[PDB]
């Protein structure tokens, strides 16, 4: 009945956020109104406000020590700027395009946006740097599944490419290591590639740090590359990914593998620029890619099939793991790893456990209802410690703080941005039984926070709601019989 | 003695009572373990144990247990301590 | 994958001690335990529905084993197979008499 | 069927103790 | 407490439990009812529980 | 008794060397053949006080080679590779201004 | 049984021996480093020594693809055959389902 | 009253005695008759409200 | 070992001891009401057979 | 605790693709395995074990089987090498019952090592020196491994 | 934890299925986090107990 | 319980005969016990020993 | 070092026994065992308790939960 | 420390503190907690291992002696509250509200 | 009434049995010394349960 929906204005939009906000029909009662009176030019002056704003959009280099535990957004446009890639496994599962891009700025997310800020003056801050990673040559991310693994590493390249730094950013390392298909090196003898991976790669990289790599001068590149009518030559490391993943069909298929394996020779060399290289998921690059070795009898050639001592076409087997120290990617990563010659290079890694779980006994899953139908076929444990070269960042669920602020985002934003309840807010419980009983679903794990975000839709014994209106139809029946 | 409980045997039966109804009977026998533990082994008891059987109730049998403690020789002189052969012995053997 | 059985004898190791194939060969010296010879290594399938505790069925023991046509005509089934000598059929060959007393007496004798 | 059907070859049939038909390919007749 | 394990202790355990019932030493040197020399077991068999 | 615990598998349980003797019918010849297979059980297991050579060995599941050895499986013959990998880039070179698309196979795949 | 063990090909023992013998010619080391003491790939499972013998798979079209037969007639079992069938299950003497052996 | 089945069992408490006793608590009149219902109340298991 | 004609004829007869279960239940014995009579099929086996460490 | 299907769906009449209903014999059941058993059209030795409930059913507990030996050999990052009884490090000089045999044995609960061991799977690079003692080259490197009490970036310093 | 395996991995992390459990919690107007609880499966033992019957 | 330590014996614990199952317990009395013109004493008394 | 194995094996076998029962002695070899282990017992208590305690067994176990801790009246 | 199971020793004079009597609340091996003479050390041990001075030979509870009843010439006639047979209703201290 | 229900019976004897509990007490006991599942696992997940 108290609706103050005709009565509201529109505030003036400043960023992407302040223009996502839906008509005032929809969420006139899941956020409600507030009315303050200020003293201009007369004494009441009635201003109907909303008693829930969206965080605010900030740069990196606006956000502090104040901010952590608190929530801030960035733009759409600073969005298809830093990232070209994509995102994370699931981080993307909360931005739809009508809805705010918005961070959770943790404890841990401070820690690694300082040392960015380190990172972009790193010759006189080296003694600093080898002291935060105790000499190694980067951070390595582990925790459970479902924790902010991805989510932070989205976040520092964020950090870094706002602060202009050239990044190699691996959106999801499953494309690499359990790609589509792969083929072998045609400039390096034993060695792979995942030429679907590296096209999108190379075209990516290329678009993020244009402003750096086309002032990349290339020291150790040889100038008699193959160059059709019509192209120019590569003269820069912008140049360079462009002549490997802009061209036609087959020939894009060796062109990257000559392009791939001198971008690893030309960042390998240079010692004055600093070059944060972000992977999600190193510990699928610490193990075996789930490809196999073709059978030696593809190779042999055969001139039959009934004598000829083979059975490829009537059994099949397994053959030995390729693992991720032959693919021409991963090479070049190792090289600068091991080698003690590159003190410029921070690898502010992490892990995934995307894997499809297993717990002793294992039907066939359904078709239909399979959570983990794209998820990872390898049960296998990892060990950041011993199997990985770089420091370990152990990071557990959510504590009730910022538990708190990332669920007011999820379900006030939401309806703000007109992705939520809306008009059936009456139907839905208010904000601190839902935080009561989704930190009990999920036991503030973030991965199933947003999940059971989604599965408060199918709440059966809820009856808080149910009393309420009880309770106010009982009060009114009540009022209109005092006034009787 | 104390007596110890055994769950009965019970099995049932499933069969027609013309196509038109199935009867459902079970055969059943229900039994009790009496646990008799002396520390000594006493034939004189062992032959009022036995005799048991020729005064029990109507429809009503028993079965004796009898774990007892024995003396076994390992001679290592009929079964000694070899090493292998030369030879060794393999899965066709 | 597909791989040759290795073995190695305590007098190439630098320190000598018993290998688990001739103490399997002495288990089956002492037990007269058949090694089946074309037996694969990649078949080795447990009979989940008892030994695993979560299933309703639940015997410790594996009650069958995962072999699809496993019949009469092969060998192995005939030398591990329980013979019917003094079985329920025995019970069965000499009490189950159209006439009761025909099993506990004869009836000239008992005339 | 089972596993190596695709190794037949045309040498594996019993060709000189049948007649068979020039149009269609059948087999017309059995030698005794 | 709570009770949380790994399951393939668990699967260890509930195994090992049913192979080893009649694993049991009856007459052992010791106190009274557990220890002894002889273990007479005499199991009645009969058609109703009251018999 | 660490050889005897192999040799007798599942035999032993809880302790105690447990034999069911079922060959024959009578009850007499069962508790004769279970004390020779007793006996024969002893006297192989007896072999562990002669010399090391007949204690059983221990099973350890040793892990693979971890992240960090693993790492290393892209230098071996580093120098090599990279003298190797600047031929077959003139290879390559020399060899896409005849065909459009050069496979490996061309390069330095050796099939027959 | 059902699969029948295929040849064993030279050098498909790990990575490094197919890379030294196929891939490039030129690899130094042949092989991954081997224990003096012996390995045992089929675990619990003894295997006879000498014999060409393949791992369980990892991989779940290996399994389907496999040439493994289906069971078709009647199933059998060395012990549970004097019993017919699970509703003809014979039993020769009623004791109980818990009795122990002494 | 005592229960003796079970039926009745299912509604015996001492806690709800403490209704049905203060029930016949306030119908008595007069002290002499409140005083002696009291006693044989706290000399029964009966909690007191 | 009849037939269901020569079994309630006995039944009938009141020869044999038999009790009466209700005709959809699964009678008394906790191994066939759990898994059935492939259950009490695999019970059987485990106390004639496989109880028996055999030498 | 696992979701996957494990029994067979029983037998009916011949059921239609609609909505909460799915064909008894079709693609999508079992991964594709029940082209085995189906029949597409809408000998007697051929055609009775696919009709045959407990035939069907010993097929899926053999395929559920199969499932379940390639996802417990996968998670197999380890194999078993027969190391000698002198070479062996603490807490395997003690008397290791078989499996099923005993109570599932700590490793050293005094040392406060409550685990199985069983389960216990040891780093190659701790026994370089007895799994290869006849190289005398250190094929693997040393594990490097961090220092839990230095001053890094997760002590915020 | 039920059965050794925690609410969100037993009951396969459906809300309609755990709020259930909360449902004693929540009309004693108590706290679940004051409480320890551990669940043990007394009958038909099953590889999945995800359903309202068992809820 | 206890019988030495028993004296006043504690009566209907609620010990739930509910969560086990024996709910088939059904009994069969003879016909007409209360009507008054089916008499009291007759032959039709031995049915009801008959189980 | 110390001892024989033939020592280590019957020590071993008394003391893993269902329940270990002390032996009867001679009064001789009585005096044998008392004296030695009034003469052991000065190295096994603290030095609060080495000279002047209550009891032979007193401060050789770490926590013992005496009757006389409470009644100090 | 070397001893597996236990080590018995010599019959000393104690008290008992506590005994559970209840199975649940005392599994096999029962144990009461007794307090020794010499040293009063509370220790819980075996109920095999206690002994206690015994008033016959055939009794159940043989610890507690015989008791004499009361005679009575014509004892035909007694009289017992069936309401109050244990006399719970009645009270031998006096309260201050039976003015 | 009595202290404890059946089912409250059955899990305060365990209590009891694995706080006395030894593994080298369990010589001969069969399946009588396995040691309370629920507690026992526990202990043996200690590393990963971590409070
Ligand atoms: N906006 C925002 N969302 C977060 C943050 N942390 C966690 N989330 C949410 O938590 C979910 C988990 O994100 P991921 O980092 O991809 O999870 P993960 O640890 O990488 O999971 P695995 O890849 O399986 O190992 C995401 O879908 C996010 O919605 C955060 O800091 N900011
Ligand atoms: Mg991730």
């Amino acid at each position: 009945k108290k609706s103050l929906a005709a009565m509201y204005m529109r505030p003036p939009v400043t960023c992407y956020t302040d223009a996502c906000e839906a008509p005032v029909a929809m969420w006139d009662g899941a956020i409600p109104l507030k009315e303050t009176r200020k003293l201009k030019n007369g004494v009441p002056v009635r201003t109907v406000s909303r008693t829930y704003s969206h965080p605010p959009q900030l740069t990196p280099t606006q956000l502090s020590f104040n901010d952590i535990n608190s929530m801030y957004c960035v733009g759409n446009d600073e969005l298809i700027q830093f990232f070209p890639e994509g995102l994370g496994g699931r981080v993307f599962q909360t931005m739809p395009p009508g809805h705010p891009r918005g961070f959770l700025y943790r404890k841990e997310t401070h820690l690694l946006n300082l040392f960015v800020d380190k990172v972009q003056h790193w010759h006189t801050k080296r003694s600093v740097l080898s002291s935060l990673t105790n000499g190694r040559t980067g951070f390595i991310v582990d925790g459970p599944t479902g924790c902010g693994k991805s989510a932070l590493m989205c976040q520092v390249v964020h950090f870094a490419r706002s602060r202009n730094i050239v990044t190699l950013y691996v959106p999801d390392a499953k494309v690499w290591t359990h790609g589509e298909w792969c083929w072998p090196s045609t400039i390096l003898p034993g060695f792979f590639d995942a030429p679907d991976a590296a096209r999108s790669f190379l075209k990516y990289f290329a678009v993020a740090n244009r402003a750096t790599l086309t002032s990349w001068k290339l020291r150790c590149t040889p100038k008699d590359l193959p160059t059709e009518q019509g192209e120019r030559q590569p003269q820069n490391l912008y140049e360079l990914c462009e002549w490997g993943h802009r061209a036609v069909a087959p020939a894009s298929i060796d062109r990257q593998s000559v392009c791939v394996k001198f971008l690893m020779d030309e960042l390998s060399e240079e010692k004055k620029l600093p070059v944060v290289i972000v992977v999600d998921g190193w510990n699928l690059f610490s193990h075996e890619t789930h490809f196999r070795y073709p059978h030696p009898d593809f190779l042999r050639g055969l001139a039959s099939f009934n004598e000829s001592s083979t059975d490829i076409d009537l059994y099949p087997q397994e053959l030995p793991r390729i693992p991720a120290s032959r693919l021409s990617f991963v090479r070049g990563l190792n090289k600068m790893i091991l080698s003690g010659d590159d003190p410029n290079k921070f690898f502010i890694t992490c892990t995934t456990r995307d894997f499809k779980p297993f717990d002793g006994i294992s039907g066939f899953p359904n078709v239909e209802t399979d959570r983990f139908a794209n998820s990872l076929d390898e049960y296998a444990p990892y060990d950041p410690e011993k199997d990985s070269h770089f420091h370990p960042i152990q990071i557990g669920n959510f504590d009730e703080y910022e538990y708190r602020s990332f669920l007011r985002f999820l379900i006030n934003s939401g309806e703000l941005a007109g992705l939520g309840w809306g008009p059936l807010w009456h139907a839905s419980s208010d904000f601190e039984r839902k935080l009561y009983k989704i930190g009990f679903l999920s036991g503030r794990n973030p991965q199933g926070v947003v999940d059971h975000y989604h599965q408060e839709l199918v709440w059966r014994y809820d009856y808080q709601r149910t009393r309420q209106k009880q309770y106010l139809l009982k009060r009114r029946m009540e009022g209109m019989s005092r006034g009787a | 003695p104390h007596v110890e409980k055994l769950e009965p045997w019970v099995r049932m039966a499933e069969f027609w009572t013309s196509e038109m109804s199935t009867a459902h009977y079970e055969f059943r026998k229900f039994f009790r373990v009496i646990i008799c533990k002396l520390p000594f082994q006493s034939t004189e008891f062992e032959k009022r144990m036995y005799d048991i059987r020729h005064w029990l109730h109507r429809q009503t049998s028993c079965e004796f247990h009898t774990i007892y403690r024995r003396n076994v020789i390992h001679d290592s002189a009929v079964f000694p301590t070899e090493h292998d052969p030369a030879t060794p012995t393999t899965h066709e053997h | 994958g597909v791989h040759r059985v290795g073995y190695t004898h305590p007098s190439t190791l630098p320190v000598p001690c018993a290998q688990r194939w001739d103490l399997r060969l002495a288990r089956a010296r002492i037990f007269q335990e058949y090694i089946e010879e074309k037996a694969p290594g990649a078949w080795q399938l447990e009979d989940e529905r008892s030994m695993s505790p979560e299933f309703k069925t639940f015997t410790g023991y594996p009650m069958r084993d995962m072999r699809p046509g496993y019949g009469q005509n092969l060998p192995d089934y005939i030398m591990k197979k329980r013979l019917p000598n003094n079985t329920h059929y025995e019970l069965f060959a000499r009490r189950d008499i159209p006439n009761e007393d025909n099993a506990m007496y004869g009836k000239y004798l008992y005339d | 069927p089972e596993v190596a059907m695709h190794r037949n070859t045309v040498g594996l049939l019993p060709a000189h103790m049948w007649e068979t038909d020039k149009k269609t390919g059948k087999v017309k007749s059995v030698k005794d | 407490f709570p009770f949380q394990w790994k399951t393939e202790d668990w699967y260890e355990y509930e195994v090992a439990k049913v192979r080893n019932r009649r694993f049991v030493f009856e007459n052992t040197e010791e106190d009274g009812i557990r220890g002894s020399e002889v273990t007479y077991k005499i199991v009645l068999e009969g058609f109703w529980d009251h018999h | 008794e660490r050889r005897l615990r192999i040799l007798a598998q599942h035999r032993v349980g809880m302790g105690v060397l447990k034999l069911d003797a079922d060959k024959y019918e009578d009850q007499a010849d069962n508790v004769t053949f279970g004390t020779t297979k007793l006996s024969e059980l002893l006297a192989d297991a007896r072999k562990a006080q002669l010399g090391e050579e007949y204690w059983p060995s221990v099973e350890l599941k040793v892990r693979k080679p971890s992240g960090q050895s693993k790492a290393h499986y892209s230098l071996i013959d580093n120098e090599r590779i990279e003298k190797r990998s600047r031929e077959l880039y003139e290879k390559y070179r020399d060899a896409k201004k005849r065909s459009l698309f050069v496979t490996p196979m061309e390069t330095w795949l050796e099939v027959k | 049984r059902f699969p029948p063990t295929p040849s064993e090909t030279p050098a498909t023992q790990d990575w490094m021996a197919y890379t030294a013998k196929y891939l490039d010619k030129q690899f130094t080391i042949s092989a991954e480093p081997a224990p003096v003491y012996n390995v045992n790939k089929l675990w619990p499972m003894q295997q006879i020594p000498g014999k060409v013998d393949q791992t369980p798979f990892e991989e779940d079209q290996t399994w389907l693809l496999h040439s493994i037969p289906v069971q078709q007639l009647e199933m059998h079992h060395h012990e549970k055959d004097l019993q017919d069938l699970p509703f003809i299950n014979h039993e020769q003497f009623p004791r109980s389902l818990e009795w122990n052996a002494p | 009253l005592e229960p003796c089945t079970p039926r009745e069992w299912l509604q015996f408490s001492h806690r709800n005695l403490a209704y049905a006793y203060n029930g016949a608590l306030r119908a008595c009149h007069s002290l002499p008759s409140m005083l002696l219902l009291y006693k044989e109340m706290k000399q029964r298991g009966v909690k007191v409200d | 070992n009849v037939s269901y004609w020569t079994m309630n004829k006995m039944v009938r007869g009141g020869n044999l001891l038999v009790h009466r279960v209700h005709y959809t239940g699964w009678g008394t014995d906790s191994h066939l009401k759990k898994g059935g009579w492939e259950h009490r099929w695999n019970k059987v086996l485990q106390r004639n057979v496989l109880q028996y460490s055999r030498i | 605790v696992s979701t996957g299907e494990f029994d067979h769906p029983p037998f009916q009449f011949r059921q239609r693709h609609t909505f909460n209903t799915t064909p008894l014999h079709d693609a999508n059941r079992f991964g594709g395995r029940t082209a085995y058993l189906r029949e597409i059209g809408p000998k007697k030795q051929g055609r009775r074990f696919k009709k045959d409930p407990r035939t069907v059913q010993f097929n899926v507990d053999v395929w559920c089987a199969q499932q379940t030996l390639r996802k417990r050999w996968k998670q197999r990052d380890w194999e078993v090498i027969e190391i000698p009884f002198r070479l062996v490090p603490r807490e395997q000089q003690r008397v290791i019952p078989e499996l099923y045999t005993d109570i599932p044995q700590m490793t050293d609960p005094a040392r406060n090592d409550f685990s199985n061991i069983r389960n216990k799977v040891y780093d190659r690079e701790e026994l370089q020196g007895v799994l290869f003692p006849a190289a005398g080259a250190m094929l693997y490197p040393p594990l490097q491994r961090v220092d839990k009490q230095a001053m890094t970036l997760d002590k915020y310093l | 934890t039920v059965m050794g395996k925690p609410l969100s991995l037993v009951l396969d992390n459906k809300a309609w299925l755990m709020e259930m459990v909360l449902m004693p919690f929540d009309e004693a107007n108590l706290d679940y986090r004051d409480f320890d609880a551990h669940i043990v499966s007394e009958g038909h033992a099953m590889p999945s107990i995800a359903n309202e019957i068992a809820a | 319980g206890d019988i030495y330590y028993d004296d006043t014996r504690g009566l209907h614990d609620r010990s739930p005969t509910w969560m086990n199952e024996v709910p088939e317990t059904r009994y069969d009395r003879l016909y007409g016990v209360n009507h008054p013109d089916i008499a009291k004493i007759g032959i039709r008394r031995h049915l009801n020993v008959e189980y | 070092r110390a001892t024989t194995d033939a020592i280590r094996a019957a020590w071993e076998g008394v003391m893993r026994e269902d329940v270990v029962r002390l032996p009867d002695v001679t009064g001789v070899v009585a005096l044998y065992l008392t004296l030695v282990c009034i003469r052991e017992s000065g190295r096994l208590v603290p030095e609060e308790l080495k000279e002047l305690s209550s009891g032979l067994e007193d401060g050789v176990r770490p926590g013992v939960r005496k009757l006389q801790q409470y009644p100090l009246i | 420390s070397s001893a597996e199971q236990r080590i018995a020793g010599g019959p000393q004079r104690a008290v008992i503190i506590q005994y559970h009597h209840q199975p649940f609340f005392n599994p096999e091996p029962r144990l009461v907690k007794v307090a020794f003479q010499c040293d009063g050390t509370i220790m819980e041990v075996p109920i095999s291992d206690v002994m206690i001075w015994q008033r016959r030979y055939h009794g159940p509870e043989r610890t507690v002696g015989d008791e004499s009843r009361r005679y009575n010439p014509a004892a035909m006639r007694r009289y017992v509250d069936v309401t109050d047979p244990f006399n719970e209703k009645t009270s031998n201290t006096e309260h201050f509200l039976d003015k | 009434f009595n202290e404890f229900d059946a089912k409250g019976r059955e899990y305060v004897q365990y209590m009891r049995e694995f706080a006395r509990f030894d593994p080298r007490k369990s010589r001969g006991n069969g399946q009588k010394g396995f040691p309370f599942r629920d507690a026992y696992l526990t202990k043996m997940n200690e590393a990963n349960q971590k409070t």
